[PDB]
Parts: structure tokens; C-alpha cells; sequence
């Protein structure tokens, strides 16, 4: 009788977005070191190495 | 490849003379201990690479 209205809850959404930030920062910070994976060169006689 | 080794066959070992006349194929086969291989003794230079 007194009115109406939409809304968005805060605590559920706040915990959820905390989960989102945790998930993104996890996936970005759970990759370890990177190595210089340059394709090296070898002769035409030693390519067992290659 | 039958009895001759790869060293034997590429050198035309006189025990797989019958192997001469096939020039197209799919995949080599090798008996694990080929005996009639390199008939004249020695040391194939860079055998594994070839």
C-alpha cells in the first residue's frame, strides 16, 4: 500500500564481488615464472638436438 | 627391412638385395638384433644422425 520499488542487496553482492576479485587475482597470480622459450638453432648434422 | 640393419640397407648389404626395388613406403621395420648388417666391419660415422 505504501509504495513499491526495485533494489540491489549489498552484503551478498559484496561477498560475491570479493569472490570475483579473488578469482581473477588467483588466476593471474597462480601462474609461476616465465622462461625465455626462444627457439634456438642447431646444425644440419646435430638436429637430434633440434 | 627384414634381416639387414639400416646401416646394412642404405649400403645395399648383399643379404637384402631384394630390398632394392622398393622406393616408396610408409614406415621402416627392424628386427631388434639384425645380424647381417654392415658386412665389411668398421665404424659408421655419425650413424645415429643418419
Amino acid at each position: 500500500e505504501q509504495g513499491s520499488g526495485y533494489a540491489a542487496d549489498q552484503k551478498s553482492t559484496q561477498n560475491a564481488i570479493n569472490g570475483i576479485t579473488n578469482k581473477v587475482n588467483s588466476v593471474i597470480e597462480k601462474m609461476n615464472t616465465q622462461f625465455t622459450a626462444v627457439g634456438k638453432e642447431f646444425n644440419k648434422l646435430e638436429r637430434r638436438m633440434e | 627391412l627384414g634381416n639387414c640393419s639400416v646401416a646394412g640397407w642404405i649400403l645395399g648389404n648383399p643379404e637384402c638385395e631384394l630390398l632394392i626395388s622398393k622406393e616408396s613406403w610408409s614406415y621402416i621395420v627392424e628386427t631388434p638384433n639384425p645380424e647381417n648388417g654392415t658386412c665389411y666391419p668398421g665404424y659408421f660415422a655419425d650413424y645415429e644422425e643418419l
